[PDB]
DNA sequence: GGCCCCCCCGGC
DNA sequence: TTTCGGGGGGGCC
């Protein structure tokens, strides 16, 4: 097996998965022997997931040369939940892979579980994300953006956010009247978990869906502080940051 | 006592392409392709008992080698084959990833798929494009017009004609070799003339001869087989006299223990194709029949109706 | 069932328990006991008309592979049961596919009555029978052959239930008769097996009937005279002097004969058509054409009798075409 | 050629009204992150941010999908981005809802003079011999379809290495296109 | 009356009846002396049921000659849900009976709901189809065969069970994948009612369709152990024991081709 | 998972 | 267009 990945505990690589398993179908994971990329496309081709996770979250790791695997979520979800969850998970891959193992082993009970799911062949190459100069690097609690998004998606199914001058607005206009949020950067010394930072550079005005960022913040579970990055005209970057690694989330703007 | 015997028709299945008989050019084509390989979607066309399954199942043994187990995926009218299952399995084996031989891909043997409905194969439209790369599709029909017309365009037609008197009598003399059987020409001669050009029905009758009484002989064949009632109704529906053709209503058919809807269905079909007459004495005669058989079917079937038409019949031819 | 076979009727009280008990179908019992008896069984197919033995040779077969516990053993389907798409998909691939749950052996499925089958449910057997031969053989029984799809006629070997003779109606009219403590004459014999039109179960529901209808069955003895009172069927003597009036009488005395010899006995005026035609059918007659009127008229007259109508209209009808039909003898 | 990304949908999708305003509705004023991250470095490729909607076989919808036409209809009118829909017959009833709110587009079945030249560059490159002649009788055993005539002669040529006047009539004879006539 | 049985909870024969009612349709009761034996096949002959409470799960039972009672499930259930989940059950019947009499009392009250149930004329034998010596035992949690058949059901429509020694291997081969399930046998003396157990002769491999085993699973809410014993040209059998009687279902294996 | 509803064929 | 019966495929629950 020239991949044997070896994480922890079953919890982690099931946290990842449901992070980003309500907006795509179809993912392909690069694994090298410097940990694991992935990156999807969702069916509309409007937001991507860039997933990442490095060689200190698994127990052990071993990677001969780099291997592609494209596997589909549901079938993934469903070999997943059948291993429970306080449970050491394995992915094996062998040479030219066909398909991917996975083994839950129990130690207590002494149990072992293998499941192996069929691989699918996706042909897309991975997008290149280069670093840009995103114009506004904007990071907010988990839990304040949470709240915010869901409540602004009842009023309308679509937000405009407005960065300027320490000011931060989730204008909402839409069926239901206008309500909207305004936050302005504080900074707290007995929980600098709540620390909202501002490092605007040119000013940003920014309108997105309310399904693609409903299905971002699904994932706020996986971490604690998220990071947006806006840019003048670009994509959004909604980042999650791992034990080790990231999750990101890049979600183009809407016209005008 | 309670140990059965595998019937010739499937002891004797032909497992290479080369055992298949009659459709020489056809199978000649699908011989080469497999020497070859990139195998089209293909649609076998033809009637019962001529061997499209055996051919679409030793093409894809014979390309796919040990690879058979995975990269085929066969589907018949005993499984359930809507658009969901289009729409998701069919959909996801395309989408496979599977290692294969330089020029072979994954196979899916859809039989009698005129059984499927329009939303199906409407669904399978785009999927057998997408993915001709890695997968291909074989369609075996007993009807051609029940697949959809985008279909037919997405594949090739191999239309198989019935097997001619000289090829089943190769097989059924291959066969006898095999089981040592005993037999004469009038026999197999027999057997032939039952057959009908279906194979199936062929080694079906001369396991049951042999079987039944043994030494193969059109005496034995007969007590066992049965002329087919067609040719019965074609001599009563052409006897230049109303006297005989009574007579072999009685005597052949009524004694026999045929219905009269069986009869006179028979009877409508046999006139439609006779070529030897009118086609104004068919239409008039198909008349009478229809009349007949409403009245029939309207649950006054009886030996003096079917005089009755046989007596229209005739004052028409006249 | 409550109580003894006694409280059976005929047609079930005498119901073939083994092979050797089935009668008029030498050919097709011999044929299958081989078959049964060198584990050489194909998938059969039986069509017949009603009332040949079909349904008894089958359970009798089953029976002999089996044993008394074939009911534990055996797939039986029929008209009576739902035979859907799903059917077909479910229950009988689970059948087919799976060992026997009592003991040892292949699996049968008895498709009885398979006519009655929509083409949707034939067409997925066709694979089903096709692919658990091995360890699966099916039975179809039919009356009609137009009803079955080309394919499963294809994929069965055919045997034909011919109507029953003679002699083998007269074997189980006296089994029955030694069991039952009956005499019978010989003219009822023949008035029976007349009457009956190869079916066993007419001779068994008229001969139980013909039992009821005397009055000390210990000792008294069934004549054909029994048989025509429990029938109502005209007899042989009242046909033929109604057709010798109408061939050679004026119209009044041949409808005074015939209304005379219907309000005898009350006879119906359908089996007075059936037994002329039956008596015609013999005749040598000269012109073709006096046939195909005789022919016409009388099947026009009873395809009228069958939805009602005036039955003395009907009467003068069947006179007249028959005195008009004959007329062109010359 | 006009630099628009594509996003398509046929008739393997569940195209319903339920999901059909759940699923592309969005995208139809929304830009494509793949053309952004595509298109980074290119100049004058406005397009390349920008959707092209491609509904394939919207005769093709069947019962699984309800309310489909009816919403594809709809966003005809009310759609920011270019949608161009395809279909085999127009002349449904089922496709009334198209009546007048789309740019209608008619493609006739090519002449046999149109597809000469590709023959004769498939023949010359797959070695085997194409007399001219009896092109023009292939287009009518396909009824002017090119992806069934490319079939046939593929499947043709894989034994007979000459398709000329002494055996196109068996060829046509066999491929016959058996359509069902019209009222 | 010739048979008069009561049950002092009703909630007691509507869960064992509720066990195996959605695998088979037509039930025959046999009641005798020393308890109610019931037996049930299938419609596609595949599966049969046994059930066999006993004398001591009743208040009291008192039964003169033995008396046979054909039943459908579907009328037994619809009636049994009539009855509230806090009354006495009596069953009732006479010589030869034509119907069956279900009689709930509510002491805390004065009202008694009598429904008579009538029942159909099924002759048939039970055969008694417990071949003496199987291949091999293995007894387990229901919960843990519960999880494992829900689970590889998932997979595909048929699982295959493999006894080894020291060794008990569940098998599913889909579409989207392949599933396998390993386990030994343990024992833990705090916790017995954990443990599994195996006891073996020669190794089995059988394959069983999916549908039947998720029917089967539905019993684990009477027992808290089934009992699995395996055994080649023979049936399997999953046992469920009660406080005085089983259920006990016989799954034929599907053939090997 | 199960009703409940709507739509669509039906010869050879 | 159109008088039952069977099958599929979706919508409440
Ligand atoms: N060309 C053939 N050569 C030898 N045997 C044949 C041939 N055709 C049919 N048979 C025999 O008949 C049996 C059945 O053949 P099939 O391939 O099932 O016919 P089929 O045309 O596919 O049936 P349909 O169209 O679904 S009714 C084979 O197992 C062979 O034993
Ligand atoms: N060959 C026979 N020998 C003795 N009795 C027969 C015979 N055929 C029919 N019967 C009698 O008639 C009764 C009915 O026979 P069946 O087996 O039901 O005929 P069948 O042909 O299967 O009926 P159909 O075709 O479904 S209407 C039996 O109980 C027998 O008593
Ligand atoms: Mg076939
Ligand atoms: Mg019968």
């Amino acid at each position: 097996s020239m991949l044997e990945a070896k994480f922890e505990e079953a919890s982690l690589f099931k946290r990842i998965i449901d992070g980003f398993k309500d907006c795509v179908q179809l993912v392909n994971f690069q694994c090298k022997e410097d940990g694991i990329i992935a990156q999807a496309v969702d069916d509309s081709r409007v937001l991507l997931v860039s997933l990442e996770i490095g060689v200190e979250a698994f127990q052990e790791y071993r990677c001969d040369h780099p291997v592609t695997l494209g596997m589909d979520l549901t079938s993934l979800s469903k070999i997943l939940r059948c291993g429970n969850n306080t449970d050491t998970l394995t992915l094996i891959a062998d040479n030219t892979p066909d398909s991917i193992i996975l083994l839950f082993e129990d130690t207590k009970k002494d149990r072992i579980a293998e499941y192996s799911l069929k691989l699918m062949d996706i042909d897309a190459d991975f997008l290149k994300i280069e670093e840009l100069q995103y114009d506004s690097t904007l990071s907010l609690p988990s839990s304040e953006f949470s709240k915010i998004v869901r409540d602004l998606s009842q009023l309308s199914d679509s937000i405009n956010i407005m960065i300027t001058k320490e000011t931060i607005k989730f204008v909402a206009d839409g069926d239901i009247g206008s309500g909207s949020v305004i936050i302005k950067p504080f900074v707290d010394m007995e929980h600098p978990e709540t620390s909202i930072k501002l490092e605007m550079d040119q000013p940003v005005d920014l309108t997105f869906g309310a399904k693609y960022l409903l299905d971002i913040i699904k994932g706020s579970s996986l971490s604690d502080r998220v990071g947006i990055r806006l840019s003048s005209e670009a994509p959004a970057l909604f980042q999650f940051d791992l034990k080790s690694g990231f999750l990101q989330f890049f979600l183009a703007p809407k016209f005008n | 006592t309670l140990s059965l015997q595998l019937p010739w028709v499937e002891k004797y299945r032909p497992q290479v392409l080369s055992d298949i008989v009659g459709n020489k050019e056809t199978i000649d084509r699908l011989q080469q392709i497999a020497k070859d390989g990139n195998m089209p979607h293909m649609i076998i066309s033809g009637m019962p008992g001529i061997g499209k399954t055996t051919s679409v199942h030793c093409l894809a043994h014979e390309l796919l080698g040990r690879s058979y187990a995975d990269g085929v995926l066969e589907l018949n009218a005993s499984d359930d084959r809507g658009i969901d299952v289009v729409r998701n399995q069919i959909k996801h084996f395309a989408q496979k990833k599977l290692h294969l031989p330089p020029g072979k891909h994954k196979i899916v043997i859809l039989d009698e798929a005129d059984s499927m409905t329009a939303g199906a194969q409407q669904a399978l439209r785009r999927t057998m494009e997408l993915y001709s790369n890695s997968t291909r599709f074989a369609f075996a029909c007993n009807q051609s017009n029940k697949i959809i017309e985008p279909l037919q365009s997405r594949c090739a037609i191999l239309r198989y004609s019935k097997l001619s008197d000289e090829d089943v009598l190769k097989r059924l003399l291959q066969i006898i070799k095999l089981e040592d059987v005993k037999y004469t020409n009038d026999g197999l001669e027999a057997i032939i003339f039952t057959a009908e050009g279906d194979m199936r029905q062929a080694i079906n009758n001369l396991q049951s001869t042999v079987a039944g009484h043994g030494l193969v002989n059109a005496d034995n064949v007969f007590k066992i087989v049965d002329s087919p009632h067609p040719l019965i109704v074609k001599k009563m529906l052409l006897a230049s006299n109303l006297e005989d053709s009574i007579q072999i209503l009685r005597t052949d058919l009524w004694k026999k223990g045929y219905s009269s809807i069986d009869i006179v269905t028979t009877s409508f079909r046999v006139t439609k194709n006779l070529a030897q007459v009118k086609e104004s004495v068919r239409l008039e005669m198909i008349k009478e029949i229809g009349l007949t058989h409403m009245r029939i079917l309207e649950g006054v079937g009886t030996y003096l109706q079917l005089a009755s038409m046989l007596a229209k019949i005739h004052k028409l031819n006249n | 069932e409550k109580r003894s076979k006694e409280n059976l009727p005929w047609v079930e009280k005498y119901r073939p328990e083994t092979l050797d008990e089935v009668y008029g179908q030498n050919e097709v019992i011999t044929t299958v006991r081989k078959f049964v008896d060198e584990g050489k069984l194909p998938h059969l197919l039986f069509y017949g008309p009603p009332g040949t033995g079909k349904t008894s040779t089958i359970v009798a077969l089953a029976r002999e592979i089996y044993g008394k516990n074939y009911s534990n053993m055996v797939l039986e389907l029929n008209a009576s049961d739902d035979r859907g798409i799903d059917v077909v998909r479910n229950q009988i691939k689970d059948f087919a596919s799976t060992r026997q749950i009592f003991s040892k052996g292949f699996k049968l499925i008895i498709l009885d009555e398979a006519d009655a089958m929509t083409n949707a449910a034939q067409n997925a057997l066709r694979r089903v029978i096709e692919r658990y031969t091995k360890n699966t053989r099916f039975c179809v029984l039919a009356n009609y052959a137009h009803k079955l799809t080309p394919a499963l006629l294809s994929r069965c070997t055919r045997f034909r239930f011919q109507p029953l003779p003679q002699e083998a109606i007269e074997r189980r009219i006296a089994n029955v008769l030694v069991h039952e403590k009956l005499k019978l004459s010989p003219n009822a014999e023949k008035a029976l097996i007349e009457l009956s039109n190869g079916d066993m179960r007419r001779v068994l529901n008229v001969l139980q009937s013909c039992k009821a209808t005397l009055d000390n069955p210990d000792e008294d003895e069934i004549s054909d005279d029994v048989i025509y009172e429990c029938c109502g069927a005209p007899r042989p003597s009242d046909l033929k002097a109604v057709l010798k009036s109408i061939l050679e009488d004026d119209w009044g005395t041949a409808h005074y004969t015939l209304n005379k010899v219907r309000s005898a006995k009350g006879l119906a005026l359908i089996d007075l058509i059936e037994g002329i035609v039956k008596i015609l059918e013999d005749y040598e007659l000269q012109n073709e054409e006096t046939r195909v009127h005789l022919l016409t008229k009388l099947a026009d007259i009873e395809y009228s009798i069958s939805k009602g109508g005036n039955d003395q209209i009907q009467g003068s009808a069947v006179i007249g075409a028959i005195k008009a039909s004959f007329e062109n003898e010359t | 050629e006009l630099g628009y990304d594509i996003l398509e949908q046929n008739a393997s999708d569940v195209r319903s009204k339920t999901l059909l305003n759940a699923g592309v509705k969005n995208a139809l004023d929304n830009m494509s992150v793949v053309g952004y991250f595509k298109h980074n470095e290119e100049a004058q490729n406005l397009n390349g941010k920008h959707f092209v909607i491609i509904m394939d076989e919207v005769d093709g919808m069947s019962g699984g999908d309800r309310g489909g036409v009816g919403q594809l209809a709809q966003f005809c009118r009310k759609t920011s981005t270019p949608l161009i829909l395809i279909c085999n017959e127009r002349n449904l009833p089922k496709m009334r809802p198209f009546d007048r709110v789309c740019l209608d587009i008619q493609f006739r079945r090519p002449d046999a003079n149109s597809i000469k030249s590709r023959l004769m560059t498939i023949a010359i490159r797959e070695k085997f011999k194409l007399d001219p002649n009896v092109i023009d009788r292939l287009i009518q055993t396909t009824r002017g379809d090119i992806r069934q005539v490319i079939n046939l002669l593929s499947t043709i040529s894989t034994t007979t290495k000459t398709i000329n006047h002494e055996n196109i009539n068996e060829i046509s004879k066999a491929w016959e296109k058996n359509i069902a006539l019209k009222p």
